[PDB]
């Protein structure tokens, strides 16, 4: 069925499904069609026979220069989508409520790359992304499939930060903390301020463009401090680097980061070390940096991040599509 | 830039 967003209790009785699932992501959350209002959200569910939410799909609808809307579920949909046969379902419900607007149904979940899941998808009629387009580019994905996560199950006796690190990596740690960088947390209007502050520093000193702080504003309005939660990195009163974790389903996701130029005594390691803390402190299985380009010592992105996460990046399935106008399709869409 |  499709949700009906004017429907209090049935919003509630979605969220609740959404917030208590595994396979839970904040980005399939209804929160997150508030923070993109861009977006139209349509949302749809399938439920068991005593009538319980059992899967759950989250699209939001945005414009191209055709007359057709890209429909996207952003790191969805919620449920096991190794099981084809219900993801067929889910599917088929969320066809029928975008109502022939869109051209593609496309949904990036955190699931495993492997040739027989990407051979399965391909048999039931779906367009993969994965291998065959990997690349920066109009046409690589939204979602980088290669990303650093840290299982923290793999500690389970873990109390701090630093006991999920070898020596080497724990004096790269402590380093910050003995020059004097001090770290703050919440989610007020203040950090957001200091947040502001670095996220568009940075953005100047690489030349690149930044969101406007409304959109982190909404965030803010859409997620409690349980759930959002932006790190302030400072050292003896000065701002030194920022970053905006959320806590959703099974993990806590490093979003966004921002930082002054020159000397940073090495705070963002500081951020890290404390969002791994909040990771620690609320029992959470995975703590995820996001993505790298390559694992590789020339990307820079992987550099950093692998400090933090030893093992192998996670590679995921990609871009699944149901295609719905294939001619729309083959002039916006291309390998 | 992009994401999130
Ligand atoms: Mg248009
Ligand atoms: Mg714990
Ligand atoms: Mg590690």
């Amino acid at each position: 069925p499709v949700l009906n967003l004017n429907d209090p209790q049935a919003v509630e009785r979605y969220e609740e499904f959404m917030r208590q699932s595994p396979y839970g992501q904040v980005t399939q959350d209804l929160g997150w069609a508030k923070v993109k209002n861009n977006w139209e959200p349509v949302d749809v569910y399938l439920e068991d026979d005593q009538g319980a939410i059992i899967a759950a799909m989250s699209m939001l609808l945005g414009d191209t220069p055709t007359d057709k809307k890209f429909a996207y579920a952003s790191k969805g949909p919620v449920m096991d989508v190794t099981d084809v046969d219900l993801l067929d379902r889910l599917v088929d419900e969320a066809v029928k409520a975008l109502d022939g607007r869109a051209y593609v149904l496309r949904f990036d979940p955190e699931v495993a790359y492997s040739d027989e899941f990407n051979t399965t998808l391909q048999d039931h009629g779906y367009v993969t992304r994965n291998r065959n387009v990997a690349d920066a580019g109009m046409h690589a994905t939204i979602q980088p499939r290669l990303n650093m996560v840290l299982d923290l199950t793999k500690f389970p006796d873990a109390k701090t930060t630093l006991d999920l690190y070898p020596s080497k990596t724990k004096s790269k740690i402590k380093r910050p903390f003995r020059d004097g960088v001090e770290v703050h947390s919440g989610n007020s209007a203040t950090e957001l301020d200091e947040f502001f502050k670095t996220y568009t520093t940075m953005a100047e000193r690489h030349g690149i463009t930044h969101r406007p702080i409304e959109y982190f504003q909404r965030m803010q309005a859409a997620f409690d401090a349980d759930t959002m939660r932006i790190f302030v990195a400072e050292r003896e009163g000065k701002l030194l680097s920022t970053g905006i974790a959320l806590k959703y389903g099974r993990k806590i996701w490093y979003m966004y980061a921002g930082s002054m130029d020159g000397n940073t005594y090495y705070a963002p390691y500081a951020v890290q070390s404390e969002m791994i803390q909040w990771a620690l402190d609320t029992n959470t299985d995975l703590y995820d940096l996001g993505g790298i380009e390559s694992e590789s010592t020339d990307d820079s992105l992987y550099v950093f991040k692998h400090v933090f996460v030893k093992d192998a990046p996670r590679e995921y399935i990609g871009e699944i599509d149901k295609v719905l106008d294939p001619e729309v399709y083959a002039e916006l869409v291309k390998d | 830039x992009k994401x999130x």
